[PDB]
């Protein structure tokens, strides 16, 4: 939509943003992986 | 009508010709009807289908909008990519109108050829054996039969033989 | 001079035509002078007024420059819009004079197959009864009054009646 | 063709002819052969001369690419100085095209109006004298030598002395 309503929830900004929806444009497909799986982060807290 | 033969000369269309673009109508004495030449229509069909594909073939590159975002720090290029884009659009949308604005007048004019050179071979054909009423019409002196129109519509029209009998015709008038 | 109504046939114009531009001229018992027929040059008229607002009308969406300024650190960007500033320019005075130089053709032409046309009818009119002398001048037999010529003028020349008195004429001469 | 005179009623070209574009053949007593009148083929190399400059005259104003790089990091001005490039070679290349296109088709009716013009002078010069063979063939009465060729080729046909004879000559046939 022209104005999207849950568009980053918590405030800032998003760097080169229309740098990287450029690249969406000659992008079809999209995979996620593992990169760092969570619960290895034993010293530093991450579900708070 | 640059030319003239549409209206003009024939200032008045013939509704019953459906079976082709130009023809010749006969009133002899074996009866009276339409009929059609097939080498005349069909190079302007030929011709105006080509016109037609060309149109469609030349307009194959144009130029194709695509989308661009900038971030609320930069308009300068927004502006710029916002004025290309429409300018472009405005640029070929011109091209397209008067391309279609002069071929419809070449249509027309073209039309307006064929039929009169359709009546120029005519005249030329017949020439002193009938006389021109101003509408397009031919009234010749001999008495033959309805071949002889066809005769007139392949476009073989032997003068010799004719000539003595209209020339025994042009003076029993005079 | 494609239909060659301009020169050609009649070379010269005339200067005493101020009325209109195409118009007869009678030489007869009841003097001479010059004479207009509206219906050729109110089409004229109105056929290059329609083409003359056509070129303004076509040409209401053009290319509109605005400024934009850069900061001597983003140079690409300004030769990329001052290239395409006059890039859009040079495409539109193209454009521009394309069209300007065409339609002048097509007046000047428009203008041959009107005074043609005038000619071929007059001709198509008289027919038998007057001869061609090579400068668009018609030599009629028949000595009839001013009227006459106003009936030539009007477009309706009734041949029957005129034809027995010419006839007359065409074996008197022979 | 649209005036008809290329085909229609010269269906068949002279090979022989080379001195110039338009002539004219004479078949008499004093032999025969091809001859060339200056006046109506140097007009129309004027004309076509002037036409082919035109084309390069008119075409010295276009867009000219010019390189710029980004870095990689600018992607969305790189596709915008990509596509207003290749966008302006896009319309300068369909204006070189259909002027090419439409000039092509002017020349070739430049040429038909030409040698109509041709036909047209010379039948209005003969009149009466001279028969309407079809295929641009005038076959005259009088018994002159081949000075009157030349005559009718400087468009210099005094009547009145050729009618005599040749109303002598319109009475035997009779
Ligand atoms: C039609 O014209 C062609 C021209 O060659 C001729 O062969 C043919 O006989 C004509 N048709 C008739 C019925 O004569
Ligand atoms: C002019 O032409 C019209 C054509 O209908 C005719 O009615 C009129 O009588 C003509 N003028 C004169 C003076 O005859
Ligand atoms: C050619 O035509 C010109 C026209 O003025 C004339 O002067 C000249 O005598 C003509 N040529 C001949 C051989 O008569």
């Amino acid at each position: 939509k022209a104005n999207p309503v849950n568009d980053l929830c918590y405030p800032g900004d998003f760097n080169d943003y229309e740098e990287l929806k450029h690249l969406l444009s000659r992008i079809n497909h999209f995979e996620k992986i593992q990169i760092i799986p969570k619960s290895s982060w034993s010293s530093h807290e991450a579900s708070l | 009508g640059l030319f003239g033969a549409i209206a003009g000369f024939i200032e008045g269309g013939w509704q019953g010709m459906v079976d082709g673009w130009y023809g010749y109508h006969h009133s002899n004495e074996q009866g009276s009807g339409y009929a059609a030449d097939k080498e005349s229509t069909q190079k302007a069909i030929d011709g105006v289908t080509n016109k037609v594909n060309s149109i469609i073939d030349k307009m194959n590159t144009q130029f194709e909008a695509v989308g661009r975002e900038f971030n609320n720090l930069e308009r300068r290029i927004e502006n710029l990519n916002k004025k290309m884009e429409d300018g472009f659009l405005d640029v070929w949308t011109y091209n397209a109108e008067l391309l279609v604005l002069m071929e419809n007048e070449r249509t027309l004019d073209f039309h307006d050829s064929n039929v009169k050179n359709l009546y120029d071979k005519v005249r030329l054909q017949l020439r002193d054996n009938a006389k021109e009423l101003g509408n397009g019409c031919f009234e010749f002196y001999h008495k033959c039969d309805n071949e002889c129109m066809e005769s007139v519509r392949n476009g073989t029209y032997d003068y010799p033989q004719y000539s003595e009998e209209a020339r025994l015709k042009r003076e029993e008038i005079s």
